[PDB]
């Protein structure tokens, strides 16, 4: 029996123990965390809702998001022994890699080609 | 079959390997054994336009049943009797190669039985 | 513009003072924000959310952005692309991820296994080869006409 | 429990006005307001149309544009049996020989 | 019409036919349909337009080119020779690649004739695919993108220097 | 396609009609606004089975947080008719 | 087209014609599986016998004795 | 028009497997409140049994009838 | 869909909502009317045994009991509805589901052909004009003074008066559009 | 070898009709999916006199329309190999979609988009039979990434359906 | 090819037998049924697996279009577990149903 | 519950028939291929048909 969550099946709300607590101080945030929410809410449909409205709604949330994965990446970034180590193999260790599987085999088909058991038959299009 | 249980689950020296077929000579045991014969010319298959896979040694009665479906045509059922004779035909070498089969099944078993008493 | 500095991501919080702020910038309670480890790699203050997929948003709420599940406002997962409703799923399966994998890998390592028990044991009928006229059609399966071939005879059992 | 009394009330404005504007969305007599022989035959004329004078379009392309150029409509060769008779040349096949005959 | 000798065709071998069932052969009867309904009229405007093309009768001409001297004898740094000559080998070049579509064309033309038959009656025009094709590399394989009437000759002047190394071994 | 469409008195006949054949309700003090819980004395676990016994009446479902809100006949005709753009 | 009235919790009227065209196709099925099942019954249950190997003859097969 | 509802009251689960079900639940001290919202199920045009025979030996009768008529053409015409 | 959920569950919501998903898979597993029925009371029996369990601290123990019961008889392909989230009609209509704003951009000509549904669109967006400016009134009138707040919104409380925010509400696409 | 390649070509003609109507003005005054259904059904009674031939002589063709392009010594010409496989399978599958497109009629009647699902219907039969009749690969592949899009687009039909566009 | 074939159409056949949506079965049985299609290619049967597909394309097609008319008439209901008597309730459908599943069991002289 | 639309019943009455006549009418008339074996046991030529009815 039993249920082992794991990071892409996750654990049901229904089995989780957070979900049972009842604790004053829990409760406590799930109405403070609903009045966020409810106050978003308002803003949100006040707009929605408004007859003069002529544009589209501003989401600066979304806008937060894009700004986040894109500008904000290269002054929040900081040269640290593992982003120097793992820049360092992603960025030459495939290189490397496909360097050799391609020098090696035409390495291999040259010299095949120089003492003739290259069967080279109908190919006469490259 | 039974002669798969045989070959494994058991001794496989007195069984034959189906792609080591015929591993003795074929003139042992048979006198003036006599080369199989064939009607068909090679001229006559080239023209009737049969498949490599079709050109065995029931090729005559498949030619007659590819002439009758061209002049029976569009009644096509009107060729049983040769569809029949094409079938009866390759029936009957099949059951040669049942034959061959069996005859080696048996001359392994000649070995084995002559070889203990060698030994 | 309407996105003044004080409204974008910024930097790691240092103090429990720029804490504050920057959950108040993102919409959410002190105590539920927290940023990404400041490691260096440009996450900044940006919020870190926990790693589940829409597909686990309640589908009956009216959410503002109803394709995505999201409401107007509340801070958007760094991954939300990876994990709109089109893309990866994480939500509860019926068997633990762990139990699919044994089970799923357990089938195919065992059919390949006995794929090749098959392979050594085939199944065969007691017959004989096949037999071919003329040298085994050695003039029609393109044999050189020149060059005699060797004689291939087949007898009558 | 069930709805409050206010959300017992506003449910019920807010039904008086959904059930008004959807009877609006009903459509006028009028509106919308547009501007301005057997069987068999309708079998007749659409194949005239759609099969016959295509067919001339094609069969034209076909004789006069593909089989007046080298190699563009390839045929396998008929099959010939012993006994037929060759239209081009008037040869006749010999037949084949004698098995003979088998039954089953 | 086309080239018999260019683009051979064997003559065609059509049975009788010898019809035994006394059923009524549909392809016959729909055949002489469309002979008179399709056909027939198709070829009365067939023979209007070949009327209107012989009151017009124009004529064109295949182009001739006369030889110029080859790249042997250009001296080097001559590009006014260089031109021509390099001008020439590639006319000779593009004719060369239409005389493998011809052998190609060939080719398939007889596997598609022969049908069943091809792995014994296709011999002449497989044989003479496999010559044209060694001839072809001969001349052409590995010149590159920019080939052209100096790297062709550094090709064959390296081919038969090795030609004469082993022939003289011998 | 060939089902007509629904109507306010036809989901009130249908309504009344499921709660009919329900052995914890007489069905002679039946009307359309008798509360599920007060005047007909049902409890919770009740209110559950009615909802899903108008689920499949009508096949299609209603969410639990809207399902909880309905104690009379007529708050569940009304909220079929609004789901289901029923208006006369 | 016929406009079939809407049931409720019955059993609805058939036309003819649904159940005319329901039975003449399963019919025609089992007439052809019968009266195909009459004339090629060999194609289901086999044509050629099949040989028994072991009562071949040594002489069939030129077996030399031991 | 309007479409008029069967008499509530004809929907009685005697007879049914229903029924059967009653009893079982009686034995522990249980019974259906449902059982006759279900009753339409399994009485009227939807009470019998379908056999699996039935499905699928359906049209079988004219078809071996139909077999016969044309059998014995086949035995006159030659 | 229509009602907003609340800050949280309370312990008779939970259990009732176990119940309702219980029954449901049940009625997966049984497939036939009569068995559901039979399982169905007996399902039923086991919720009233505890029905009355006064501890509270038991009671938030057998729904945690109950719901791993759950997770381990859950029917892995259960029935959905065909309209209900993961249903195979979910979703089906939303590219027809055309918002009422779009009209605001059709051609004179466009609008020719349907002269009386336009006069009542105006007075619909005559009607919602008027109104807006006493429903925001309204929201702000009846803000609560302690923060706690909810999504549910007021009704009008004088007359004339529409309920605030009821637009996105009266004038939404049909289910079935076209 | 007039009659059968006729044929062969009259089948593509007969089904681009419907293409090439969808993109005129006379699409709306006539009933689209009951045209579109006659244009099958008469391309499948067409697809019988090939069939017929072949069951009688059994003889092949490889039938060349267009020089498309070429490429020094490998010209691309549109061509069809119009076999034991292809004629068979044009005639099966003619068949097969008059009988789809007929039920789509009654089947998808409600959706308001009815012409442009029987044209996507249409194009696919195309692209099946461009693969099914190619004689070369690279006009293989034209029909093989065809009907690849084409499923692409009926697959996903109700395309505000999140699990459908998945 | 021998053995893709006989791997697929034996997993996607346990998977048909438990399914409740009427057209993942049927969907299930296509897959099952390519991979005896590549079976026959394993087998060098060339022809046989092209003949399979032509059989194949008929009661295939009428076994989604009798389910498609069941789906239609049942309010585009999929699931099988809120089917059943269509024998009776819908004779014609009932009748091609059991005409397609007879033929794709190899019912002797069917398709 | 309508199955009387013929654009519903006669498609599908066309493909009854081929489900029931089509793979006769073909089997009858392609050109003999590949050589069957129909030589084997009982056991053998049944296999097809005693599998399904188990199943
Ligand atoms: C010239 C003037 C163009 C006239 C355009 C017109 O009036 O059409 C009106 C017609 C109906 O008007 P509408 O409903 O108001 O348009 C709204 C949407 O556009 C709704 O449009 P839609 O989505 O219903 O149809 C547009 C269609 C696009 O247009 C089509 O109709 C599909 C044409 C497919 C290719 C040809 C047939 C195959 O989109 C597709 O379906 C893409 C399918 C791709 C198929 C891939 C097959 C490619 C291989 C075949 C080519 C190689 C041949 C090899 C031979 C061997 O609209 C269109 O067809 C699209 C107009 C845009 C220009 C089309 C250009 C197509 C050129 C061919
Ligand atoms: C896009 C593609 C558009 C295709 C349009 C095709 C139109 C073809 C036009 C040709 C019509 C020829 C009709 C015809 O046969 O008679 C023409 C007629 C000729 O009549 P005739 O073709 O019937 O002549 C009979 C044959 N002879 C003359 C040998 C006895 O043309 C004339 O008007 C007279 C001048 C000659
Ligand atoms: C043999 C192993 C097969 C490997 C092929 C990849 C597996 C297919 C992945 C896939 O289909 O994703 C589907 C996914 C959600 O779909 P689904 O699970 O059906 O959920 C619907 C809810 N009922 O939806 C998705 O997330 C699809 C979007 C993924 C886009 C990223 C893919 C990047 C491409 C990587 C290149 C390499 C290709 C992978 C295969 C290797 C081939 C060399
Ligand atoms: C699709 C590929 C064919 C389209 C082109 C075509 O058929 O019409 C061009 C035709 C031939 O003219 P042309 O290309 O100059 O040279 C001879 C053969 N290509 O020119 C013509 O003959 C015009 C008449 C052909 C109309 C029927 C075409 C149906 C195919
Ligand atoms: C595919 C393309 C490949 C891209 C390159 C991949 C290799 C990346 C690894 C580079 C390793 C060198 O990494 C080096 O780390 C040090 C660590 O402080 C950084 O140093 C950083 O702090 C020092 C202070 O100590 C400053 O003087 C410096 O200007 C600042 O960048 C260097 O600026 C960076 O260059
Ligand atoms: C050479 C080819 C021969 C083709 C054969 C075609 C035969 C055609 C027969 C059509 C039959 C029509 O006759 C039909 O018979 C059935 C009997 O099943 C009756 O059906 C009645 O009895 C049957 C029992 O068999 C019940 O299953 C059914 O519910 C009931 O309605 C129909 O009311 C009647 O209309
Ligand atoms: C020996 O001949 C090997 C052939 C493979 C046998 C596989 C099993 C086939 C099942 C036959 C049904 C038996 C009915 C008595």
């Amino acid at each position: 029996s039993k249920y082992k969550p794991a990071p892409l099946a996750t654990l049901p709300s229904t089995l989780d123990p957070a979900e049972y607590d009842v604790s004053p101080e829990t409760r406590r945030a799930q109405v403070e965390r609903l009045s966020i929410r409810a106050r978003l809410k308002r803003e949100y449909l006040l707009q929605y809702n408004d007859p003069k409205r002529v544009s589209h709604i501003e989401d600066p949330a979304l806008i937060r998001w894009t700004y986040a994965r894109s500008a904000n990446i290269y002054p929040n970034f900081r040269p640290t022994p593992k982003n120097s180590l793992l820049g360092a193999v992603a960025g030459f260790g495939p290189l490397i890699f496909w360097y050799y599987v391609f020098k090696t085999d035409r390495d291999r088909k040259e010299r095949l080609i120089q003492e003739g058991k290259l069967d080279r038959k109908f190919n006469i299009s490259y | 079959g039974a002669h798969l249980t045989r070959r494994y689950l058991w001794d496989a020296s007195v069984e034959p390997d189906p792609e080591k077929i015929p591993s003795f000579p074929p003139d042992l045991g048979f006198p003036e054994r006599k080369e199989r014969v064939m009607v068909a010319t090679q001229q006559e298959m080239m023209d009737a336009q049969l498949t490599l896979q079709q050109r065995d040694y029931c090729a005559h009665y498949l030619i007659r049943l590819l002439k009758c479906k061209r002049d029976s045509f569009p009644n096509f059922l009107a060729c049983k009797h040769e569809q029949h004779d094409w079938d009866y035909c390759e029936h009957l070498d099949y059951v040669k190669r049942m034959k061959e089969f069996e005859r080696e099944r048996r001359l392994l078993q000649r070995k084995k039985r002559r070889a203990l008493k060698e030994a | 513009f309407h996105m003044t500095k004080d409204m974008l991501p910024g930097s790691y919080p240092r103090t429990p003072e720029e804490r504050a702020a920057a959950a108040k910038k993102y919409n959410m309670r002190v105590e539920d924000y927290e940023p990404y480890p400041d490691d260096g790699m440009g996450y900044g203050d940006y919020p870190m959310l926990p790693n589940r997929s829409q597909h686990e948003r309640d589908p009956w709420y009216q959410w503002d952005h109803s394709e995505l599940r999201m409401n107007w406002g509340e801070p958007i997962h760094w991954d939300l692309d990876m994990y709109i409703r089109n893309r990866v799923d994480t939500s509860p399966t019926p068997v633990s991820w762990d139990v699919m994998c044994k089970h799923l890998f357990g089938f195919v390592a065992f059919m390949v296994f006995m794929f090749w028990v098959g392979h050594v044991f085939p199944s065969y009928q007691p017959v004989g080869p096949k037999q071919y006229p003329y040298n085994n059609l050695y003039l029609e399966r393109g044999g050189d006409p020149t060059k005699e071939p060797e004689p291939v005879v087949h007898y009558d059992i | 429990s069930g709805y409050t009394p206010d959300e017992k009330l506003r449910l019920q404005q807010l039904r008086e006005l959904r059930r008004r504007w959807l009877k609006d969305q009903e459509l006028s007599p009028r509106e919308p307001v547009l501007p301005p022989v057997f069987k068999a035959y309708r079998s007749s004329l659409f194949a005239v149309s759609h099969v016959l004078i295509p067919m001339w379009f094609v069969h034209y392309y076909v004789k006069y544009h593909m089989a007046t150029k080298p190699y563009t409509i390839v045929s396998s060769k008929p099959r010939i049996f012993p006994g037929d008779t060759i239209l081009e040349t008037g040869e006749v096949i010999p037949p084949m020989r004698d098995f003979p005959d088998q039954h089953h | 019409s086309w080239d018999k000798d260019v683009y051979p065709e064997p003559p065609s071998r059509t049975p009788a036919p010898s019809p035994q069932t006394s059923l009524p052969n549909p392809i016959t009867y729909l055949t002489k349909a469309y002979d008179l309904v399709v056909d027939w009229p198709v070829t009365l405007v067939r023979e209007f337009i070949e009327r209107q093309h012989a009151k017009n009768r124009t004529y064109y001409y295949h182009r001739q080119y006369r030889r110029v001297p080859d790249i042997t004898e250009c001296k080097e740094g001559d590009v006014l020779c260089i031109y021509e000559a390099e001008m020439q080998w590639r006319r000779d070049f593009k004719v060369d690649q239409e005389i493998m579509n011809i052998i190609q064309e060939r080719l398939k033309a007889c596997q598609q004739r022969e049908g069943e038959n091809y792995q014994q009656n296709c011999a002449k025009e497989l044989e003479q695919f496999t010559k044209v094709t060694k001839a072809y590399q001969d001349r052409y394989l590995d010149l590159g993108a920019y080939y052209s009437a100096r790297k062709c000759l550094a090709k064959q002047k390296q081919r038969m220097l090795e030609e004469r190394k082993a022939a003289r071994q011998e | 396609s060939d089902a007509p469409p629904l109507t306010l008195d036809g989901i009130k006949d249908r309504v009344l009609y499921v709660l009919k054949l329900y052995d914890k309700i007489d069905p002679e003090k039946l009307s359309v606004n008798s509360h599920f819980m007060k005047d007909l004395g049902l409890d919770s676990l009740d209110q559950v089975e009615i909802i899903m016994a108008m689920e499949d009446e009508f096949g299609f479902e209603i969410p639990d947080i809207d399902a909880e809100k309905l104690m009379c006949p007529q708050e569940i005709v009304d909220y079929i008719a609004d789901k289901k753009d029923v208006y006369e | 087209g016929v406009h079939i009235q809407p049931r409720y919790r019955e059993f609805p009227q058939l036309t003819r014609s649904q159940v005319i065209q329901g039975e003449f196709l399963s019919s025609l099925m089992w007439f052809w599986i019968l009266w195909r099942f009459w004339h090629d019954s060999d194609a289901v249950l086999g044509h050629f016998s099949y040989p028994d190997p072991s009562q071949w003859t040594d002489e069939e097969l030129g077996i030399p004795p031991d | 028009g309007k479409m008029e509802l069967p008499d509530y009251r004809q929907w009685k689960i005697e007879g049914t497997p229903l029924e059967t079900v009653q009893k079982k639940l009686a034995a522990r001290g249980l019974r259906d409140p449902w059982a006759r919202n279900e009753a339409w199920r399994y009485m009227g045009g939807f009470a019998g049994n379908i056999t699996f025979p039935s499905v699928i030996l359906k049209g079988f009768k004219w078809g071996f009838a139909a077999f016969v008529v044309a059998l014995g053409a086949e035995y006159f015409l030659d | 869909a229509f009602c907003a959920p609340p800050a949280y569950l309370t312990h008779q919501q939970k259990v009732l909502r176990l119940y309702k998903r219980a029954l449901r898979h049940l009625e997966s597993w049984c497939i036939h009317r009569d068995k559901y029925r039979y399982f169905a009371c007996l399902m039923r029996a086991r919720f009233e045994e505890h029905k009355n369990e006064k501890d509270m601290m038991r009671a938030t123990q057998l729904l945690r009991e109950a719901e791993e019961e759950f997770w381990q008889n859950q029917h892995p392909q259960p029935y959905i509805f065909p309209d209900s989230p993961g249903g195979t009609s979910f979703e089906r209509y939303e590219c027809y589901k055309v918002p009422e704003w779009c009209l605001d951009y059709w051609h004179p000509s466009e609008k020719a052909m349907y002269p009386d549904y336009f006069s009542k669109r105006e007075q619909w967006k005559k009607l919602r004009m008027e109104s807006w400016d006493r429903e925001v009134k309204q929201l702000q009138e009846e803000t609560s003074p302690d923060g706690i707040m909810t999504e549910a919104l007021p009704p009008a409380r004088r007359e004339g008066d529409l309920p605030p925010l009821w637009w996105h509400i009266v004038t939404r696409p049909r289910e079935r559009p076209t | 070898m007039n009659i059968f390649t006729t044929s062969i070509l009259l089948i593509f003609i007969l089904l681009l009709s419907p293409i090439l109507i969808s993109m005129s003005n006379l699409i709306k005054h006539i009933n689209f999916p009951l045209y579109t259904t006659t244009s099958i059904k008469f391309s499948f009674i067409i697809s019988l006199l090939p069939l017929l031939m072949f069951f009688h002589n059994n003889m092949e063709y490889m039938i060349t329309t267009w020089h498309w392009v070429t490429m020094n010594s490998m010209e691309l010409k549109m061509s069809f190999k119009t076999d034991f496989f292809s004629i068979l399978f044009t005639s099966v599958a003619l068949f097969v979609t008059w009988s789809i497109m007929q039920f789509s009629s009654w089947y998808m009647h409600s959706d308001p988009n009815i012409n442009r699902f029987i044209k996507y219907l249409t194009l696919f039969l195309i692209t099946m039979l461009i693969l099914t009749s190619a004689n070369n690969m690279f006009q293989l592949f034209i029909g093989w990434e065809g009907v690849g899009i084409m499923s692409f687009l009926l697959i996903g039909w109700w395309y505000g359906r999140t699990d459908a566009n998945t | 090819m021998l053995c893709l074939g006989a791997l697929t159409t034996l997993f996607t056949a346990i998977c048909a037998l438990t399914q409740n949506d009427i057209k993942k079965i049927i969907a299930f049985s296509t897959s099952s049924q390519l991979g005896l299609m590549m079976v026959t290619l394993g087998m060098n049967q060339p022809h046989l697996a092209f003949l399979h597909i032509c059989t194949h394309a008929f009661f295939k097609a009428m076994l989604f279009m009798c389910s498609g008319s069941i789906i239609h008439s049942l309010a585009d209901e999929q699931d099988i577990r809120k089917m059943g008597n269509i024998t009776k309730i819908m004779p014609f459908t009932s009748s091609c149903l059991v005409i397609g599943s007879l033929a794709l069991t190899g019912m002797p002289f069917l398709t | 519950i309508n199955e009387n639309d013929p654009d519903l019943m006669n498609p599908i009455k066309r493909l009854a028939f081929g489900s029931i006549f089509a793979g006769f009418v073909i089997s009858y008339n392609i050109p003999p291929t590949s050589i069957p074996v129909l030589t084997m046991p009982w056991f053998l030529k049944t296999t097809a048909l005693i599998i399904s009815v188990l199943g």
